[PDB]
């Protein structure tokens, strides 16, 4: 239930491959204390796209506060940065511009796509639009929208942390596995199947 | 520059100091997502079903 | 080994060993305490889902900045880079080895004191200058050469702006400064001085409205920009420690340290200092950052003459009251 | 006192050994920065206090942030410097070195000719520098600040970029 | 005296916690953490000849700090130097101040052109 | 009623600022007489063009259904003709210019933004300044890259 990822420098150049969970208890503990502090303070690159930036700097201010789950401090460099969020379309322009800022990331790093032009090029099926994100860097996360309401990418920096704290990464770089293994987790779709089927009756859209 | 400008100039920067203080003494506007649940009008464009007839069969 | 004077050396060194914990500690926590005040200052909350009231949040952090990938540039220099942080820490910490907290309290009761604090401001420059420098980065080049003009600028008259309390207390120590205000506190007669050491020790802070990183975004143009992991939560911590000894000093030299009428003297430090942690929050939160030849100007044509007459005239009144 | 006194004075003289034998200009800077802190400890020794400040204060906070800051504006990537390394060469160093070599053998023997009853460390507060300073030497007082003027006007006027 | 010993070890014993305890931040920051590569990770983050100006205004820093010196060292004895003193450095700030405004006038301290 | 705030003569950044403030009362007023006076009618034209039709018409006239069926599918039909149409946008004047060949897609669309001459408006004015000074001016103008590029 999980997949193994090492990199060695087309897009993404990383290999991918599906292996058993290897998880002494003091290890194991040690681990979840990093996945803990990882995922209770993500630092987001401040990355302006287009109009889902502006929904995720809405996110950010005060009548959401997004400086809740400890993902305020917002960075302008990629260096200081956990988290990219493509919150905007793939321009061709603009891709390698993506491809340069998440290499210049270091680890751990993941990567949200918010909105429809993130995951999928969106409306934008043109000559000039990257026909999504995932083209050229992996991504962790997908929110679809245009634009996905600014809780909607707090439920998937929700969803990005249960996604970290139940990954396992190497604590050193000098002992033990420095592989990357991932959790290979129940879509939202199938958890969700049971409570989205059972809706019978909504509100008729004539009321406020 | 003018001392009258210097004067005004600290004098409203006083002021605004003061007028964020009165803002920190206000009520929080935050709605807290997820422990509380987001209110949404009954004709708002999300997620995407196909519904049933009163019969019970699909209406598609 | 048992004798007194062994036990007073004993004590005296647990005593600094838990001041400087206290102050690495309070830094930290004021890091977490400046996001916590300014959500209350935005009308929100701020951090309070890592354990009860965000309490957690720094913990969090710390594990992540520690954990973090700690990387150097191949084009950078490899000990001016590993040592900016170090300085950016290490100087405002040992600016603070001489505030004493309370009577009997203090690590170093220097013949110096606020000289020695003017040592360690004027070392702290060269955290600054080095981040810039060894990065190899043009942008940060340029943008830590502001950064440091403007502490110039300001640390011009920071000394001139104590030396009012000096002339008034007639010496360089910290405990005869604090003494001194046991009838009258400092910022009543050192008003100007008051003021201009504001200005001089947000400045050389790098804090709001004078912090060059925040000041200019688009250009991508500020010296932290190459720093992650450690090194640039060292950055963080050494800012957050200097706010800390700034606002300490700013307490024993003005506003007369711990002397009070009913509450034991550490308390009163404590409240008076954090006071002006709050304020350094609402200064953060409330002022707009003005330009950079506004900023110097500021600096040099209006502060120093200030300082200057600020001492001249506290020298006149102290040998007009001297029969 | 007098350890930390040894153990500085051995800290300057080898950055001093390190600057004068340096490539990189930031390098040199920062070992003659070491130097000046170690001969501040040297001066904290000594008992004069209000000397040591002034060193780390003036002397390694505003000279060597000028040195610094120039150093930085040259943008020294070593230009025909690194690449001649004409100093390290040794027909061109032997000559030099043997000169202050000599000299300075010459002015230890005229040091250790003389009486020395030793240093007591009796500290020399910043009040008695002070008190002598606007006291027998005042016409010094106004004719330094008049001489950092004419340093202020000569280098305004040298080191305009128009 | 022993309290005086016990405050340089204390003092010395603070200078050098706070130095380890950087340096082990340093330390655990290195050795903890993995590290993975990437092509353009090498290269410095620009966003995917300078002026005499800031020479001059160091080297006025550096001039108004020895003269700060000299007012620092007056500052710590103004009592025991009474108004004769007082007079001395009366002239000392006028030459500092006219010395400053001459810098003003000639655009010196302006930084914009 | 609604008054149309003006300058002196100079185009300041301050000046675009406080002008863009007296907009916002001014909309405000525009929402008070809207709200106070908003007709009782229909939300839809009686145009055999209206796309789409009035939905319960659709949802129980064939007719209706017929119209909203091609409407919806293939596209209405707009006669060959060319048609322009320039606003206020909340930035400056929009303009859309639509030529139409006859058929249910556009043959030209043509949309005029005004950040597109702000952008090009800035080398001009930002000369002999700063770059903060330049800060503040693309804070200042009230531009989006989405209507520059478009
Ligand atoms: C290095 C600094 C050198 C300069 C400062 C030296 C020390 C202080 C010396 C005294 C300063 C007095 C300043 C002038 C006060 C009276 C005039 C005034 O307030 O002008 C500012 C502004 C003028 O109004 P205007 O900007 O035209 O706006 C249109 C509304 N009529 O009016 C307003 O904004 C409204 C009124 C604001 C009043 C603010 C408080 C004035 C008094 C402050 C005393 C000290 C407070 C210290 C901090 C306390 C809170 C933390
Ligand atoms: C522990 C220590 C710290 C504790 C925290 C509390 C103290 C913090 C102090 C912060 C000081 C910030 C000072 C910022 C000065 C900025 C000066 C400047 O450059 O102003 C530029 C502006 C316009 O300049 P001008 O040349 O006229 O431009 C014309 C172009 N059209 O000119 C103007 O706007 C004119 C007025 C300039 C500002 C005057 C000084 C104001 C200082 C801030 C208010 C402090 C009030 C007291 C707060 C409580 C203190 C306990
Ligand atoms: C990366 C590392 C870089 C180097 C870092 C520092 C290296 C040395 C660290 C170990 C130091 C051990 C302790 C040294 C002695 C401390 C006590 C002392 O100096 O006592 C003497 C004196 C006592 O004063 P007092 O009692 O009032 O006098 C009356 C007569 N007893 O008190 C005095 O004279 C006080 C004045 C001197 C205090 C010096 C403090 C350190 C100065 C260097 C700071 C370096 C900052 C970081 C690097 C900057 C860039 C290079
Ligand atoms: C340990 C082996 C070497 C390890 C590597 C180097 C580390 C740094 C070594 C130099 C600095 C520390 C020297 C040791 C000081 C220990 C304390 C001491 O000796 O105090 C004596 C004296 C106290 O004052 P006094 O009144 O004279 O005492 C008489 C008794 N009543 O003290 C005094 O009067 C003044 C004490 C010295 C001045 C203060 C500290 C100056 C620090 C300068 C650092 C220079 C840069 C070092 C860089 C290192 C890396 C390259
Ligand atoms: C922001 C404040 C930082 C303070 C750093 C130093 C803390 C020292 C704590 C000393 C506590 C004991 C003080 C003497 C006893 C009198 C007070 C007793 C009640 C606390
Ligand atoms: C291109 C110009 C280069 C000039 C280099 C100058 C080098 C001078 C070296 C002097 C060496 C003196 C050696 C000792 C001489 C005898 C003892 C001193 C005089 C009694
Ligand atoms: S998905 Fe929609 S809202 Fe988001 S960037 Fe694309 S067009 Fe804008």
């Amino acid at each position: 239930d999980y997949t193994l990822t090492r990199i060695d420098p087309r897009y993404p150049l990383q290999k991918q491959e599906i292996v058993t969970d290897p998880l002494n208890v003091f290890m194991g503990k040690l681990n979840d204390m990093v996945n803990w502090g990882r995922k209770n303070s993500i630092w987001p690159y401040n990355f302006g796209l287009s109009c889902c930036y502006v929904e995720m700097v809405t996110s950010f201010t005060a009548v959401h506060d997004v400086a809740r789950f400890g993902a305020e401090v917002l960075r302008a460099s990629p260096r200081q940065a956990d988290l990219m969020v493509v919150a905007g379309t793939c321009f061709t322009k603009m891709a390698p511009v993506i491809q340069r800022l998440y290499d210049q990331m270091l680890e751990p790093k993941w990567v949200i796509s918010m909105g429809a032009c993130a995951n999928s090029g969106g409306m934008y099926d043109i000559y000039s639009v990257v026909q999504g994100v995932d083209k050229f860097i992996p991504v962790d996360v997908y929110i679809p929208g245009c634009p996905p309401r600014p809780e909607a990418y707090m439920q998937a920096l929700m969803l990005l942390q249960e996604s970290i704290g139940k990954e396992r990464r190497p604590l050193s770089w000098v002992v033990g596995d420095q592989g990357v293994y991932r959790a290979n987790m129940q879509s939202e779709r199938e958890r969700k199947r049971g409570e989205r089927i059972a809706v019978t009756n909504l509100r008729t859209p004539d009321e406020i | 520059m003018t001392l009258k400008e210097l004067l005004v100039g600290f004098g409203t920067q006083v002021r605004s100091i003061w007028m964020i203080g009165l803002h920190a003494f206000a009520k929080r506007e935050t709605r807290m997502y997820p422990e509380e649940p987001v209110y949404l009008p009954p004709r708002y464009r999300g997620r995407i079903v196909l519904t049933r007839d009163p019969d019970g069969e699909e209406r598609c | 080994w048992i004798s007194p004077e062994l036990i007073e050396i004993l004590l005296t060194i647990l005593k600094a060993v838990v001041i400087l914990l206290v102050v690495v500690t309070c830094g930290a926590f004021m890091s977490f305490g400046e996001r916590r005040l300014l959500g209350l200052f935005q009308n929100r909350y701020g951090p309070n889902r890592v354990g009860w009231g965000g309490s957690l949040q720094l913990v969090a952090d710390m594990i992540k900045m520690f954990f973090k990938e700690d990387w150097i540039p191949k084009f950078s220099d490899r000990v001016i880079f590993t040592l900016a942080p170090m300085i950016a820490f290490t100087s405002l910490l040992l600016a603070f080895a001489i505030v004493p907290v309370s009577p009997g309290w203090v690590v170093a009761d220097l013949n110096i004191g606020i000289l020695f604090f003017l040592m360690m401001a004027g070392l702290a420059v060269y955290a600054v200058l080095f981040a810039g420098w060894s990065s190899n980065n043009k942008y940060s080049l340029l943008g830590a050469m502001r950064a440091s003009a403007q502490t110039l600028s300001y640390e011009v008259f920071l000394g001139l702006s104590l030396m009012g309390v000096v002339a008034q207390a007639g010496s360089f120590n910290m405990t005869d400064i604090v003494n001194s205000q046991a009838h009258v506190w400092n910022v009543i007669p050192q008003f100007f001085g008051f003021i201009t050491f504001a200005i001089a020790g947000v400045a050389v802070c790098h804090r709001h409205p004078f912090d060059q990183p925040e000041a200019e975004q688009e250009l991508a143009d500020g010296y932290h920009i190459e720093y992650s992991g450690m090194k640039f939560g060292l950055f963080f911590v050494g800012e957050y420690i200097g706010i800390v000894t700034i606002s300490a000093l700013m307490v024993t030299l003005f506003f007369g340290g711990w002397q009070g009428p009913l509450l034991p003297p550490f308390i009163w430090f404590a409240l008076k200092t954090a006071f002006f942690m709050m304020m350094f929050i609402l200064i953060r939160a409330s002022l707009p950052r003005p330009r950079y030849d506004q900023v110097m100007s500021f600096g040099w044509k209006i502060c120093l003459p200030l300082t200057l007459i600020n001492l001249l005239v506290t020298a006149a009144v102290i040998l007009w009251q001297a029969q | 006192m007098e350890f930390a006194f040894y153990i500085c004075g051995l800290i300057a003289i080898l950055a001093t050994l390190r600057v004068i034998t340096h490539t990189n200009p930031v390098h040199a800077l920062l070992y003659l920065i070491i130097s000046l802190l170690a001969i501040s400890g040297v001066f904290f020794s000594l008992g004069a206090y209000f000397a040591g400040a002034l060193e780390i204060i003036v002397y390694a906070g505003a000279i060597m942030v000028l040195f610094v800051f120039v150093v930085m504006m040259l943008n020294l990537g070593g230009s025909e410097i690194e690449q001649e390394r004409q100093w390290l060469k040794p027909q061109v160093w032997i000559g030099p070195a043997i000169l202050s070599a000599i000299m300075l053998v010459v002015i230890v023997y005229a040091i250790l000719g003389v009486n020395d009853q030793g240093i007591d460390g009796t500290p020399i507060s910043a009040k008695a520098v002070g008190i002598t300073l606007f006291g027998p030497y005042v016409l010094a007082v106004e004719l330094a600040s008049m001489l950092l003027l004419a340093g202020l006007v000569v280098a305004f006027h040298v080191g305009r970029e128009e | 005296s022993t309290e005086v010993i016990a405050h340089h070890w204390a003092f010395a014993i603070f200078l050098i916690v706070a130095i380890g305890l950087c340096c082990l931040m340093l330390v655990g920051g290195w050795f903890l953490g993995g590290r993975a590569r990437a092509r353009s990770k090498n290269v410095p983050f620009e966003s995917g000849r300078l002026s005499a100006k800031f020479y001059l205004v160091a080297m006025f820093f550096v001039i108004f700090d020895v003269e700060a010196l000299y007012l620092f060292a007056w500052s710590t004895s103004i009592r025991e130097s009474g108004w004769v003193g007082f007079v001395e450095a009366a002239i000392f700030i006028f030459v500092l101040l006219a010395g400053l405004v001459y810098l003003v006038r000639i655009g010196a301290l302006d930084w914009t052109p | 009623d609604f008054e149309i705030p003006v300058g002196g003569g100079v185009s300041d950044c301050y000046t675009r600022v406080m002008l863009k403030v007296e907009e916002l009362r001014q909309s405000l007023r525009i929402l008070e007489q809207c709200l106070n006076n908003m007709p009782e009618g229909p939300f839809k034209a009686d145009h055999p063009l209206t796309t789409p039709p009035p939905k319960e018409r659709t949802l129980q006239h064939i007719e209706t259904l017929i119209t909203h069926f091609l409407q919806v599918s293939w596209g209405p039909v707009m006669p060959a003709n060319e048609s322009f149409q320039m606003i206020e946008a909340t930035k400056g004047i929009n303009s859309y210019y639509l030529t139409s060949d006859g058929s249910t897609m556009s043959y030209r669309t043509r949309i005029r933004t005004p950040s597109y001459a702000h952008l090009q408006q800035i080398p001009a004015a930002i000369r002999g300044s700063l770059v903060s000074d330049l800060i503040v001016y693309l804070g200042s103008i009230d531009f989006v890259m989405s209507d520059v590029d478009r």
